[PDB]
């Protein structure tokens, strides 16, 4: 069976930060996009 | 895929290749686009002559009248048979140049009339009218112009080549072989004259540049280069075919028409019949054969119209 | 809204490291992709003379314009 | 029928091979080597690891800028857009200097990138070539394969570097695209009267059918008596086994003389160096001594005759 | 003028007749290569006389291979070792008729069934073991799953009789892949068959081996160590199942139209 | 409605691993493909100069339109 | 065979078949945005 | 959290190598720099050529020996 | 059983396999029903 070796307590860590993580990087995606949308409209 | 079977023309001797490819589902297309048109009753002679009944006529002054209004009858038919005679006056007012139409006309004649007299090299008693361009419709369906490129940065300078290509039959070769030898005059020859190095300085690019005008030969008559050479010495005249004789006046021909008529046309015509560089449209090898070895495979109009 | 209670176990059958350089790769591919779709339309902003023409701005310059009439 | 050594049915596995013991100051092997199910089918499953020292690190940095270049510039051609790029991939390049600027270095739009790209690409080979020359040389076996591949370098060089220069145009060498180059062989070809009276064309023609027809024997012939040891080569060598007397004597029986288990092996290597050697002595020729290869060959009476039954005026004598 | 012509003798001349000479000596110098095995060969005279002839262009000066691990050292071309015991009658009368073996086909060693006299020791690896061992020698090897492990098969031999049974696989350690099967024969010998003439059936459970009937499985050559393989041993069993081709059934010979 | 019952024994003979990243990359795949197609048509919506045309705004700013006057001469 | 047992399959569909349809649920609002600002059919 | 989200951040070394990252890091900057001035270079923001702050092909041409001998 | 398939785990599987089928087709019909409404094509 496939299995990677991590226990449950390691995978509940591993995703606590990369849920974190992910939610910091759209949130900067979000700035960027309103600085173009206010520069440069393009709908 | 063109399914087999095809039909196939041999011209020349024989286990030397030199031979023409038909495939008879294309050429129904081709045939299918040709209609001659309809013949238009001789005129009752005799009269008095045009130059001495009409007020402004300044090219067909020496046909009797009816003679004229048969020619006149005839070019509604041949440019514009939707929009009728007003195409090219105002209401009745015949003698009246208020539109550019008129202009265009009377310096379309004067070229149509110096190709049918002094080019007979190329199209020897067969002629043109403005049928054989314009075929029922006043802007004629293949024509070019100056074409200026792709796209590319504002620092980056046009080389002329390395795209699609849609009239050197979509290769990479130079796209537009036809400002510089069917308006301008430069040298199609590249090949030398004798064996061991010489005099000659062309080069590769130069040989680019005739391989894609010849390219444009081939699609616009439906043929192949065997139709003029035999490949193994494109430069020889004494292993060419009798055809290679009047493609030769036809260049020249194309070049007149170009030079003398159409382009000084460009002060005349609206802004709608010009390029993105504001030149005009102007004629090809494909502006009359349109797919076909003569021009509706060799019907000889022009004899029947003492105008032309 | 209970649904997704045991997601976190996804890491015991998916390798961490894997996914981690697979995004960041697959990231930095369509940064540049993404760049390079839109500054070859309308929108571009490099070449669009806005604020000013650079290379039209050095062609008019005093000094170069004083050259090249005293050469033609 | 009988089974015909094309795949392999069944696979084995061992940890992987290092390799041999490099000789002692040498940089250690970078890669952890991974192993291939589809590439064990029909060969060897290892891939990696790989040696990365001197020579193979500035080449390779040489290469990528030049492949950048061409990349960015055939880009530039289509004004950025990767989907057109994707659409109109194959009639693409990056263009030569235009043939009036001659030797000279021109400005960069105009014929500059492909003189960078040139001389990146040059770089790149040649320190590859010493590469190849010492990893062989360190192991301490023949340097065979150096000898082969300084051919190939030259072929690139002469069309391209040596030629451009004889003839003295930058513009006279091929550009870097897939349809535009093809662009190029034809071109090349119409100018210069007809490359199948190029005599060296020809020999070089010879000899690339040639290698074509040895290696479908040698692989055959090979694989014929795979089932009494014939793969392994170096032992048929250093002590002749009943396969090579087999191998020796289809030949000899079929067309009248063989060869031996290492000498065929000479046999390949010349069959593919004269390819390229005419392949130089063809181009250096054309257009520095020759210019019309069809009068050459009617000069010294090679060109056949069909009969005429015509006349043709030149109309630049009437 | 389109033809005119200078002077006659040009480069591209020269060069072509330059090449002509560089051609027509590597020919000479492969050909010369080629003689170092099996020469000087032997011609047959007008009344049987036998003479040793070297052909054109002649043989080469020997030269010497180095063998590694102290493996001696072979020069070629040298001398040979002596043939078996062979026992052929001529068919026809003439220097060019064909030969017959004279007793059983299958144990005589003449025709696809001929083998080579070579060294009695071991190919070795470059730190100075066997190269074929089987894999209980050689301990760290595994069949990959996904493929069908031929051990416990039984050994069908293209009559539709069984053979044996498939007890041992034969590996190589310097390039890894399968050499060689092992099987228990009728009469309870081991015995080595070439996988290159097994087409191995995982479903069926069978390998069928074209080359020997059922019962030929009981006289292949057998080894003297079954932890290691010669290069005589290899060459003996690989001959016996090549005599097979055409000797298993008598109808083998026989011109097929 | 009692048809689809032992669906969920779907996993015990698909490896759930394998699924999931040919799913995830066939996506990512079909994502940029349909952008490209609908950006091929009448669709587009980064070249239509709609709201306005930026291009054409930069080569009549009155500063770029001064200096193309000022070569004339 | 896979290796998982009943529940661990038990265990996969329930959050397989609740990711899928959060994936489709927000296809279907980009659907929506889209025919309101540029309609194609 | 919001502020105790980010602690165990410093564990990513021990699942991800720090030698192949560092090398990765590297090379993929030196690309990227390449890159980006090939691709200003060849807009209007170009500063090799805009002839700013003065064109020098232009004014080689110009010097009075230069014309002096053009003159002849 | 060359698949290792008994009978049981056969007739579970085609009970399932034939229910997708179903429901598969039913959306290809409805998809044509659709497309016909909008745009017919005979
Ligand atoms: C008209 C279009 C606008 C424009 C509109 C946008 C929009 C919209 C966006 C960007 C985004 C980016 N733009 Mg921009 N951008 C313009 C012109 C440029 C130019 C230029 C030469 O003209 C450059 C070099 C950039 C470069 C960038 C990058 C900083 C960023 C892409 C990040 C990425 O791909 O990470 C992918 C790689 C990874 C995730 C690997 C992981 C590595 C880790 C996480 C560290 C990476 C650092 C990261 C690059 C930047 C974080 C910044 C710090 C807080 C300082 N833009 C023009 C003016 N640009 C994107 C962005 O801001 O992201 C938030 C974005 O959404
Ligand atoms: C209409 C066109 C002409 C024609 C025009 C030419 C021209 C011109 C030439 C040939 C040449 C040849 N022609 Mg020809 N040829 C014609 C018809 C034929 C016919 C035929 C059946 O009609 C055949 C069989 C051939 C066959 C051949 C080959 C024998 C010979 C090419 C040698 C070779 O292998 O180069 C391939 C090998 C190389 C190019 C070596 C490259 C090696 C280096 C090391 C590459 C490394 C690259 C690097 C790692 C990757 C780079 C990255 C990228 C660039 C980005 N020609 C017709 C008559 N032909 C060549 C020749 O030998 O002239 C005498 C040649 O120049
Ligand atoms: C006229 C056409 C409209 C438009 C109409 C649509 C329509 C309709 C849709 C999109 C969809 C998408 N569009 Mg859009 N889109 C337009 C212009 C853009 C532009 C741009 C440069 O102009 C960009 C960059 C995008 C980008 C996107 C992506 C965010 C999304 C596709 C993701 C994907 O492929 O997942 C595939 C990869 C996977 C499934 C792998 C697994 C990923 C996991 C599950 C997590 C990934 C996170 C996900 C990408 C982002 C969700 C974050 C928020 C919670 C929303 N669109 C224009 C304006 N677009 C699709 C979408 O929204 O899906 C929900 C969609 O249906
Ligand atoms: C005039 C023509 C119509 C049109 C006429 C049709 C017709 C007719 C058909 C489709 C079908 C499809 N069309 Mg449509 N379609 C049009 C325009 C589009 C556009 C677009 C960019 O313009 C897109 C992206 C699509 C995309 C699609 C897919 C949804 C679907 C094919 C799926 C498939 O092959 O799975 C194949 C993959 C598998 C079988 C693998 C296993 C699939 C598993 C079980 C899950 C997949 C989920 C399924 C695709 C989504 C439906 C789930 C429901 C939301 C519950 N169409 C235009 C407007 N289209 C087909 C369809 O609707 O199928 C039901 C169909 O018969
Ligand atoms: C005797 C003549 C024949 C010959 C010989 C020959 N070529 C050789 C050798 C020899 C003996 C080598 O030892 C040398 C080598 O190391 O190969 C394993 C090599 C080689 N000949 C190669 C290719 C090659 N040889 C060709 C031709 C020929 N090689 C002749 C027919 C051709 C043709 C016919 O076009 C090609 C494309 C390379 C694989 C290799 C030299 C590698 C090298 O120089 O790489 C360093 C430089 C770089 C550009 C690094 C950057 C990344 C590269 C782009 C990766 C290479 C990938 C590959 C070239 C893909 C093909 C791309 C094309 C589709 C554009
Ligand atoms: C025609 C005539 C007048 C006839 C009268 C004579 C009479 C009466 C009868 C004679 C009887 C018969 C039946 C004769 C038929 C033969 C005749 C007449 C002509 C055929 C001769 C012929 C076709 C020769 C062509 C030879 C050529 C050009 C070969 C091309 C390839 C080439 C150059 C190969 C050289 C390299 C060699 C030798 C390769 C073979 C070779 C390969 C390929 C290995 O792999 C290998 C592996 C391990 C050990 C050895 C070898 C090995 O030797
Ligand atoms: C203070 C300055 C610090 C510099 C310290 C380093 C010394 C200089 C380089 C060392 C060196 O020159 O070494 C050589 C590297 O060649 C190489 O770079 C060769 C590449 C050098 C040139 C790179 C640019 C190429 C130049 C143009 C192309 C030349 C073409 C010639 C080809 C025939 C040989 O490498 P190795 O034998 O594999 O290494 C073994 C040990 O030396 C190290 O483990
Ligand atoms: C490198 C690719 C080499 C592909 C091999 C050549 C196939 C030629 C077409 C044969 C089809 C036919 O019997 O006739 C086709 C005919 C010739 O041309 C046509 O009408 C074609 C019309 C369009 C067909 C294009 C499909 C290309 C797909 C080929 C494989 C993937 C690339
Ligand atoms: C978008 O892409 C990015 C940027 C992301 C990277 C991707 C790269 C890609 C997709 C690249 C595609 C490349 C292709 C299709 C390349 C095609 C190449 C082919 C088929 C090339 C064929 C022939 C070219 C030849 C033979 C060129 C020979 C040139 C030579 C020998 C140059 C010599 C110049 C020299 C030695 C320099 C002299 C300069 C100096 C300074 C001395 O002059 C005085
Ligand atoms: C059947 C309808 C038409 C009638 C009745 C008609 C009538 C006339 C008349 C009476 C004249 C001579 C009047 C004068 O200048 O004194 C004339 C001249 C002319 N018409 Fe028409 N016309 C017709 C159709 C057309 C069309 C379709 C064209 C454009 C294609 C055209 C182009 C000309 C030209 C160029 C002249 C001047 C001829 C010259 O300079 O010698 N006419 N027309
Ligand atoms: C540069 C492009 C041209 C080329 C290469 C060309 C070539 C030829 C050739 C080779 C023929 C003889 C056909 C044959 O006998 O098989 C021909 C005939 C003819 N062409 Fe063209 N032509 C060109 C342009 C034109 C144009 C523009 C026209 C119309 C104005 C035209 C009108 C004719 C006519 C009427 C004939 C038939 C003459 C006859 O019966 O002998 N051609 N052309
Ligand atoms: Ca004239
Ligand atoms: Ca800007
Ligand atoms: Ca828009
Ligand atoms: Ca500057
Ligand atoms: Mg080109």
């Amino acid at each position: 069976k496939s299995t990677t070796g991590l226990t449950e307590a390691e995978s509940k860590e591993f995703h606590g930060i990369f849920m974190a993580s992910m939610t910091l990087w759209f949130g900067l995606v979000v700035l960027a996009h309103i600085l173009s949308w206010l520069y440069r409209p393009w709908l | 895929c063109d399914f087999p079977p095809q039909d196939v023309v041999q011209t020349g001797y024989r286990g030397l290749g030199m031979q023409q490819n038909y495939n008879p589902k294309l050429l129904q297309k081709v045939i299918d686009a040709t209609q001659v048109p309809d013949a238009i009753p001789a005129a009752t002679p005799g009269g008095a002559l045009a130059k001495d009944v009409y007020k402004n006529v300044q090219v067909l002054g020496d046909l009797s009248v009816n003679e004229f209004n048969r020619t006149m009858v005839a070019l509604t038919t041949w440019v514009a048979p939707n929009e009728g005679c007003t195409y090219c006056h105002e209401g009745t007012n015949w003698e009246s140049d208020g539109v550019y139409t008129k202009i265009a006309s009377r310096r379309m004649l004067e070229m149509t009339r110096d190709t049918n007299s002094n080019w007979t090299g190329h199209v020897a008693d067969t002629g043109v009218t403005c049928y054989t361009c314009h075929r029922g419709k006043p802007v004629p369906e293949h024509v070019w112009t100056t074409d200026p490129g792709p796209d590319i940065p504002s620092v980056f300078p046009s080389n002329g080549q390395n795209t699609i290509g849609y009239n050197v039959a979509y290769t990479a070769l130079p796209f537009d072989p036809f400002t510089p030898f069917l308006l301008g005059e430069n040298e199609i020859r590249v090949s030398g004259n004798t064996d061991l190095r010489n005099t000659n300085r062309k080069s590769i690019k130069q040989a680019e540049w005739t391989f894609a005008l010849m390219t444009h030969f081939s699609e616009a008559l439906g043929v192949n280069c065997t139709y003029c050479h035999n490949s193994r010495a494109f430069m020889d005249w004494n292993q060419s075919t009798p055809k290679r004789v009047p493609a030769w006046h036809a260049i020249r021909n194309v070049r007149d028409i170009n030079i003398q008529y159409v382009e000084p046309l460009g002060e005349v015509l609206p802004a709608s019949r010009k390029g993105p560089l504001g030149d005009p449209f102007k004629v090809n090898c494909l502006t009359c054969h349109q797919g076909a070895y003569k021009p509706l495979f060799g019907v000889p109009m022009a004899k029947d119209y003492p105008a032309l | 809204a209970k649904s997704f209670d045991g997601m976190h176990k996804l890491w015991m059958i998916m390798n961490p490291v894997s996914t981690l350089w697979a995004i960041f790769i697959f990231q930095i591919f369509l940064g540049l992709l993404i760049h390079m779709v839109v500054l070859s339309s309308d929108l571009n902003w490099h070449d669009d003379q806005i604020p000013v023409g650079y290379q039209l701005q050095g062609e008019t310059l005093p000094v170069n314009l004083e050259m090249k009439a005293a050469l033609k | 029928p009988e089974y015909q050594n094309i795949f392999n049915k069944v696979q084995v596995r061992e940890p992987a091979y290092p390799g041999v013991e490099l000789p002692k100051g040498s940089l250690p092997r970078v890669g952890k080597p991974i192993f291939s199910y589809w590439l064990g089918k029909i060969g060897d499953a290892q891939i990696g690891p790989l040696y990365l020292g001197g020579w193979g690190i500035a080449s390779l940095i040489s290469g990528f800028i030049a492949l950048e270049v061409i990349g960015l510039n055939m880009l530039a051609s289509v004004g950025w857009d990767p989907r057109l790029f994707l659409k109109e991939f194959f009639w693409l390049g990056l263009e030569p200097p235009p043939p009036a600027y001659g030797l000279s270095i021109p400005p960069l739009a105009e014929g500059g990138w492909w003189l960078i790209a040139g001389l990146f690409l040059t770089m790149s080979l040649l320190l590859w070539w010493v590469r190849v020359y010492k990893r062989a040389k360190d192991l301490g076996m023949g340097t065979h394969l150096s000898w082969a591949f300084a051919v190939a370098i030259l072929f690139f060089l002469t069309l391209g570097f040596i030629r451009p220069v004889l003839m003295g145009s930058w513009g006279e060498a091929p550009p870097f695209g897939i349809f535009p180059h093809l662009d190029w062989t034809a071109a090349i070809s119409i100018r210069y009267g007809n490359f199948y009276y190029n005599p060296f064309h020809g020999l070089s023609i010879a000899f690339m059918y040639g290698s074509a027809v040895l290696f479908a024997m040698h692989g055959g012939t090979i694989l014929a008596v795979s089932r009494y040891g014939g793969d392994r080569e170096i032992d048929q060598i250093t002590d002749r086994g009943t396969a090579a007397e087999r191998a020796m004597l289809f030949w000899r029986w079929c067309m009248g003389f063989n060869a031996s288990m290492e000498s065929i092996h000479r046999w390949a290597w010349w069959f593919a160096v004269f390819c390229i050697i005419n392949s130089i002595l063809g181009i250096i020729l054309t257009g520095t001594v020759v210019d019309n290869w069809y009068l050459w060959a009617v000069k010294h009476g090679v060109a056949p005759s069909y009969p005429s039954e015509l006349t043709i005026d030149n109309p630049y004598l009437t | 003028e389109f033809g005119y012509i200078t002077q006659y003798f040009d480069l591209a001349q020269v060069t072509l007749w330059a090449f002509w000479l560089s051609l027509l000596s590597v020919i000479f110098f492969n050909r010369r290569e080629d003689k170092r095995e099996g020469y000087p060969q032997e011609a047959v005279q007008i009344f049987g006389k036998t003479i040793l002839t070297e052909g054109f262009p002649f043989m080469p000066a020997p030269k010497t291979f180095k063998l590694p691990h102290n493996g001696g050292d072979v020069v070629k071309p040298g001398p040979e070792r002596p043939q078996y015991d062979f026992k052929l009658e001529q068919v026809d009368r003439f220097a060019g008729a064909a030969y017959r073996p004279v007793g059983n086909p299958m144990l005589a060693g003449v025709g696809p069934g001929a083998y080579a006299v070579r060294a009695n020791k071991p190919d070795l690896t470059n730190a100075g073991d066997p190269r074929i061992v089987p894999m209980r020698v050689a301990k760290h090897f595994a069949v990959v799953d996904k493929d069908p492990d031929p051990r416990g098969m039984t050994v069908i031999g293209a009559d539709g009789q069984v053979g044996g049974k498939v007890t041992e696989i034969w590996v190589d350690r310097a390039e890894p892949q399968v050499r060689y099967l092992e099987l228990e024969a009728g009469n309870k010998k081991k015995v080595l068959v070439p996988i290159a003439l097994c087409v191995i059936k995982g479903q069926k459970r069978e390998v069928k081996v074209r080359s020997i009937n059922g019962i030929h499985f009981n006289d292949v050559p057998t080894l003297s160590n079954y932890d290691q393989i010669t290069l005589a041993e290899e060459d003996k069993v690989s001959a016996y199942y090549g005599a097979g081709t055409l000797y298993a059934t008598p109808n083998r010979a026989e011109s097929v139209l």
